[PDB]
């Protein structure tokens, strides 16, 4: 059985208004979210490396 | 008042035979599915909240060392050691 | 018997509090639909839903003392042990449907994976066999299921509102070719119509 | 796929299917389960709290539910100065008893 | 606990005399310590050899020990206005206010 | 977009028991005897500490298999 | 809050579909438990 | 409809967001050893 | 054989997103971080950011 297809909306919209000024919003708390839980992330795995060796050391 | 009628007649007669056959593969696929967004995705923050004070907060977590002392050999070519035990504490603020 | 006075005060106290909730907790059950019919208890209020999961199994296993009990009051609490016995059934009941109309919901799920506009790793043409014969032995287990509900008409319509969702779903996902005729058979008979 | 792993695959997914289902529906295991449930239910949706709705007209509402959060506020903040009153009494009679034991 | 024990129990008086001696000390005798503190750097002088810094460990010392010890007048009576300053800031329980730097000034100018 | 930020508590948790409020009393005491029992422990063992260096403190090393530790001067 | 992330993710990703609501409060039980944990721990 | 103590309810929430958030970025406690080269030096 | 249909210059998914999604993704990071970051770095330097030397730099082995 070959499975139907669909043209997906918003390829082949004109941009509108609306779907900015909502966007825009979403986007903006989806920020927020991300650079808090980012930074938290990065703070980790900085304080995770290790300390640097000396020249040409093993162990 | 909402008119419940009909899910009153439901909750009180239902059959008490009746039963169906699971799919055993499309059952252990979506737990496996679940399992697959447990373990990837609430194991991050997990292991985060387990492990992130154990990163900035170390010192509580080794509470005893040991410390040496030496001394030589020289007949014999060897070093002598003496060891002691002390609590781990924080040193040089 | 100080303690078997405290366990049987206890088994009272719970059973018979619970047993004039238990119609409304299985009204509620039956309100929502089978893809989490715990949905209200779990998101709204627990009214009482988790006491009754909890105590259905002491009612039924927790033994009696009666010279502890009175005349009506026995009676009482066998009245409210046969209504938990009877939530015990029902959500036994329930429960089963909503894993069938889970099985359901992954085989739509995995056609709606393949079609995604996102899936551009895994898109494949044809159907492929397995999935195919998936389909149809779902779809068998549901007439046959609809057929085992003919004595209660407001349950086989849910059943067929609910789980049939995705059946109609399926059916719209692919195209009216190759082994298509024969995958449907028994859907195009009454549910195909139904979903139009 | 292929027949052959079509037959391996179906039968690993039935005796996950199968382990998974003994498992949870052993007597033991069942009951550990069953009562498991409820403890989590109990511990998190009836964990202790301050706020809470109030549904008694003034007249059928208890002192205690009218003062509980100032209750424990004191207990908190009392219990929080008197630990601290106790580490600077004690910092107090080490350095004390250390000073007049020697230097 | 993490923090370290103490060894040595000094006084509060004895803290804060010893205190002001060693910022005195940081100005008068800063060429000794820094020279110490140079033979003192290497593996050699550190650990396997320290009897050759001796020496210099023995100026620093000593350069230590004279501004303990306030010979000039003036220098006694401004550390002791110092350190009645200290002991009234310290034992101050009550919220703490104006500091004693004035008085440090005076001192490390004597 | 819909807004939803808000600090009010949710009406799921906000039952009470049928007694009257939720064991707020009584978890309180609880909470305060513990702390009360672990702050003591920590500051009992934080205050009455010093460091006590001489020949005394020092004992002989050994392996894990309990040898006395020597290293050669390979 | 919670409510909202699972939200958005449900609504974004198909495969998150694959979960009940019974596994998002599970997941949001730990979730609260791993936050009182580590709100109680840090302050040790 | 009414709600005890809602206003402490809502001041323990923020005071848990702002605990939990300060600890987990740990926003307040930054590092300063990356400015270090570019720090004057005294003494 | 996947034949996509998209108005790469007019659809909502296109050059639209690149004018709209940089400029509110970064609208509070920079609105709230920048004056936060900046606070929380300068309020330690009340007087300078002195590096207080407590090893000797100035003194180099002759
Ligand atoms: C498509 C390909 C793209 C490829 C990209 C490749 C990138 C490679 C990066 C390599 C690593 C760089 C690390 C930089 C560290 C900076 C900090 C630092 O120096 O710390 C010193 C660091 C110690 O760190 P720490 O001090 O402990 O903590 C650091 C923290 O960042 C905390 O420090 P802090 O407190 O000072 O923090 C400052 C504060 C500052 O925050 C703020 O205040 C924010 C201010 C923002 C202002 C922005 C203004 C922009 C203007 C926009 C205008 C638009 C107008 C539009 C108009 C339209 C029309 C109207 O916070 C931040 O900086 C926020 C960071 C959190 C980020 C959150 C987002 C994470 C997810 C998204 C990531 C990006 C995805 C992009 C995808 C693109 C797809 C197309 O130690 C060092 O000396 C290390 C130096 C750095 C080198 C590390 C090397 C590691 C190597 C690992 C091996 C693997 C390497 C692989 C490389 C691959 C290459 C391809
Ligand atoms: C490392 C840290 C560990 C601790 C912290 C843990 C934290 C995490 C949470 C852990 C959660 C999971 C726990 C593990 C699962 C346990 C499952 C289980 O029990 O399996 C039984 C279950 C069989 O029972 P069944 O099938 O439910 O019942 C039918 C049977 O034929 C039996 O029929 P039957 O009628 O002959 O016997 C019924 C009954 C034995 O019947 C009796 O003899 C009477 C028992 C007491 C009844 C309640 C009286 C309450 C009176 C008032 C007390 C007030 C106290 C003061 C407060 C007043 C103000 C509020 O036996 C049971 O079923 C015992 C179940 C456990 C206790 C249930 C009672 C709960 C309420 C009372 C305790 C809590 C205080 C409530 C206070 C407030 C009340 C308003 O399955 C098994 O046999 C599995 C065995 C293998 C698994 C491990 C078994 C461990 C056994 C532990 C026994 C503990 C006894 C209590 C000790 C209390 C010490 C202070
Ligand atoms: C403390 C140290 C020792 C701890 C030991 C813990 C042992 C736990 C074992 C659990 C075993 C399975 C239990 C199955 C259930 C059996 C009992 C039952 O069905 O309930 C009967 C009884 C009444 O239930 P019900 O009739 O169904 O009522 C609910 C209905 O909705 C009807 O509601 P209603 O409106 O009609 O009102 C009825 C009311 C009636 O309730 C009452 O009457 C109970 C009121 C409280 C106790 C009153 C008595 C106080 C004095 C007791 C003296 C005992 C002396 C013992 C001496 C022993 C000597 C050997 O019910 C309630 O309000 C329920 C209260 C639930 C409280 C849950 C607390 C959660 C948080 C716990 C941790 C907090 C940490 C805070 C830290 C924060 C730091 C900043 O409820 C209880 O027994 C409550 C037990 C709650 C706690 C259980 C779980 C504790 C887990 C703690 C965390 C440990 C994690 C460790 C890591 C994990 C691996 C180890
Ligand atoms: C350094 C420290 C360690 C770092 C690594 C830590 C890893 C921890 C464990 C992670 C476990 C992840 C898997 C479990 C979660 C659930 C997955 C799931 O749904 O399973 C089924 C689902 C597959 O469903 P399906 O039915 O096969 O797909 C058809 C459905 O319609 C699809 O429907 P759908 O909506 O469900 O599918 C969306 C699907 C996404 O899957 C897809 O459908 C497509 C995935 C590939 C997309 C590739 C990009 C496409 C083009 C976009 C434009 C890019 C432009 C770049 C150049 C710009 C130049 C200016 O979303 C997810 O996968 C959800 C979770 C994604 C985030 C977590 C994983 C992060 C992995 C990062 C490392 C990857 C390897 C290194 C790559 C770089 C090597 C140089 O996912 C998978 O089985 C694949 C999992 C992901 C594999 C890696 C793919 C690359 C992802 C890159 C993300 C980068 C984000 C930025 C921050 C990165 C920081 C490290
Ligand atoms: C096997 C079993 C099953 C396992 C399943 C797997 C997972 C594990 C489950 C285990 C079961 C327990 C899980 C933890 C509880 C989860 C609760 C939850 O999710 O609730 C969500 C739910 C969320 O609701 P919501 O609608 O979002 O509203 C939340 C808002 O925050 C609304 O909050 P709120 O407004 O209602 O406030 C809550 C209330 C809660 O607080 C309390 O009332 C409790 C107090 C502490 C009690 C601690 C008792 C601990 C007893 C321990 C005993 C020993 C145990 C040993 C056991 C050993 C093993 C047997 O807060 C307060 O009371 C605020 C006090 C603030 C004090 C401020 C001080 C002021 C001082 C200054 C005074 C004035 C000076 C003036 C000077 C003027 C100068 C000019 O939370 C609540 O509603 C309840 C409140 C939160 C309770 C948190 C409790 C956390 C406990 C963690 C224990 C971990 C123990 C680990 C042990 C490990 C051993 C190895
Ligand atoms: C360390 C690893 C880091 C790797 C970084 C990788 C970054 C990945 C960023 C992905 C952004 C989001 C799109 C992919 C994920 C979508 C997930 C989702 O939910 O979507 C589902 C939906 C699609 O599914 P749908 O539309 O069918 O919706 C589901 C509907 N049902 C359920 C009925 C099936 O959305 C999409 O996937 C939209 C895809 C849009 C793709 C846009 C591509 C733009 C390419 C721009 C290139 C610019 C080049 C410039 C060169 C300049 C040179 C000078
Ligand atoms: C938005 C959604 C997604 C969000 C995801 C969020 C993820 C959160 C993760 C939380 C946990 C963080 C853990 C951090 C560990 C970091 C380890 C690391 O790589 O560190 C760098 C390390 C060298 O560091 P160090 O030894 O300290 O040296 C510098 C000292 N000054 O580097 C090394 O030593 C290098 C060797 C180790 C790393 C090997 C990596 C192998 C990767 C294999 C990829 C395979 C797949 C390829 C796919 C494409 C194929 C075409």
């Amino acid at each position: 059985m070959r499975t139907k297809l669909y043209n997906a909306a918003y390829f082949l919209l004109n941009n509108n208004e609306s779907f900015g000024h909502s966007f825009g919003i979403r986007l903006k708390i989806v920020g927020l979210n991300t650079w808090i839980v980012g930074y938290a992330v990065s703070r980790y795995y900085f304080s995770s490396l290790r300390v640097k060796a000396a020249q040409d050391e093993r162990f | 008042m909402l008119d419940d009628t009909k899910y009153i007649q439901m909750a009180q007669k239902f059959p008490r035979n009746v039963s169906v056959q699971l799919n055993k593969k499309l059952f252990v696929t979506r737990t496996w599915f679940r399992n697959y967004y447990f373990v990837g995705v609430f194991g991050i923050f997990a292991y985060f909240i387990y492990n992130q004070p154990k990163i900035f907060a170390p010192f509580s977590g080794y509470p005893t060392t040991v410390a040496y002392k030496a001394q030589p050999d020289f007949l014999n070519d060897q070093v002598i050691f003496y060891s002691q035990q002390r609590q781990n504490t924080l040193k040089n603020f | 018997s100080l303690v078997s006075l405290f366990k049987n005060t206890f088994l009272k106290s719970r059973v018979i509090g619970l047993s004039f909730q238990a119609q409304r907790v299985m009204a509620q059950m039956a309100k929502t639909d089978f893809e989490n019919p715990d949905e209200h208890f779990l998101l709204n209020d627990a009214m009482k839903y988790n006491e009754l999961v909890f105590y259905g199994r002491l009612a039924e296993n927790w033994s009696i003392n009666p010279e502890l009990f009175g005349k009506a009051e026995l009676a009482k609490y066998n009245e409210a042990k046969q209504t938990l016995i009877d939530f015990n059934q029902y959500h036994a009941l329930v429960q089963n449907l909503h894993e069938f109309y889970w099985e359901l919901k992954t085989i739509y799920l995995e056609l709606s994976r393949g079609v995604a506009t996102s899936n551009f790793h895994n898109k494949r043409e044809v159907t492929h066999s397995i999935i195919e014969s998936d389909i149809k032995n779902s779809i068998h287990k549901y007439i046959q299921l609809i057929d085992d509900l003919k004595d209660y008409p407001e349950w086989q319509h849910k059943v067929r509102e609910e789980i049939g969702y995705y059946a109609h779903m399926i059916y719209t996902s692919v195209n009216h070719d190759g082994n298509f005729p024969e995958i449907f058979k028994e859907f195009n008979k009454v549910d195909s119509l139904y979903y139009f | 796929m292929n027949h052959s792993c079509q037959k391996v695959f179906e039968g690993f997914v039935s005796a996950l299917y199968d382990t998974s289902y003994f498992f949870r529906n052993f007597g033991p295991f069942k009951a550990t389960i069953h009562y498991a449930t409820y403890a989590n239910y109990l511990a998190q949706n009836w964990a202790p709290r301050v706020s809470y709705i109030e549904t008694s007209t003034p007249a059928y509402t208890l002192a205690k539910n009218k003062y509980a959060v100032y209750i424990v506020y004191g207990l908190i903040g009392g219990a929080l100065i008197h630990n601290y009153m106790l580490d600077n009494k004690a910092a107090q009679k080490s350095q004390q008893y250390y000073l007049k034991h020697r230097d | 606990s993490i923090l370290p024990p103490l060894q040595y129990t000094y006084s509060n008086e004895e803290s804060l005399e010893l205190l002001i001696h060693s910022i005195k000390g940081n100005k008068d005798c800063n060429s000794e310590r820094k020279a110490f503190n140079l033979c003192r750097s290497t593996v050699l002088g550190k650990h396997v050899e320290p009897e050759k810094c001796l020496d210099k460990a023995l100026v620093f010392v000593n350069c230590f020990q004279k501004v303990r010890r306030d010979e000039s007048a003036a220098c006694q009576s401004a550390f002791n206005s110092t350190l009645e300053c200290g002991k009234k800031y310290s034992e101050s329980t009550i919220s703490l206010g104006s500091s004693c730097q004035s008085q440090l000034d005076a001192y490390l100018n004597c | 977009a819909r807004l939803w930020w808000t600090l009010d508590p949710s009406k799921y948790y906000l039952k009470q028991i049928s007694s009257g409020g939720r064991n707020e009393i009584l978890f309180t005491v609880l909470g305060v005897t513990a702390a009360y029992w672990y702050f003591g422990n920590k500051r009992c063992e934080h205050y009455w500490r010093r460091q006590i260096d001489n020949c005394q403190s020092w004992s002989r090393a050994q392996n894990i298999n309990g040898n006395n530790l020597t290293v050669k001067q390979y | 809050m919670f409510k909202e992330l699972i939200h958005i993710f449900r609504t974004y990703y198909i495969t998150f579909r694959y979960l009940k609501k019974s596994n998002i409060n599970f997941l949001k039980n730990l979730s609260y438990t791993l936050i009182a944990y580590y709100l109680i721990i840090n302050f040790q | 409809l009414p709600i005890r103590n809602i206003q402490f309810a809502r001041y323990h929430y923020l005071a848990a967001v702002t605990v939990f958030t300060y600890f987990a970025t740990r926003c307040c406690l930054l590092d300063y050893k990356k400015y270090y080269p570019l720090a004057s030096v005294k003494k | 054989m996947r034949r996509i249909f998209w108005n790469f210059k007019t659809a909502f998914v296109g050059l639209p997103m690149f004018s709209l999604a940089p400029k509110n993704i970064l609208v509070y990071p920079i609105v709230v971080g920048v004056p936060l970051y900046t606070f929380i770095v300068l309020q330690n330097s009340v007087r300078g950011f002195a590096y207080f030397d407590e090893y000797d730099s100035d003194v180099k082995e002759n």
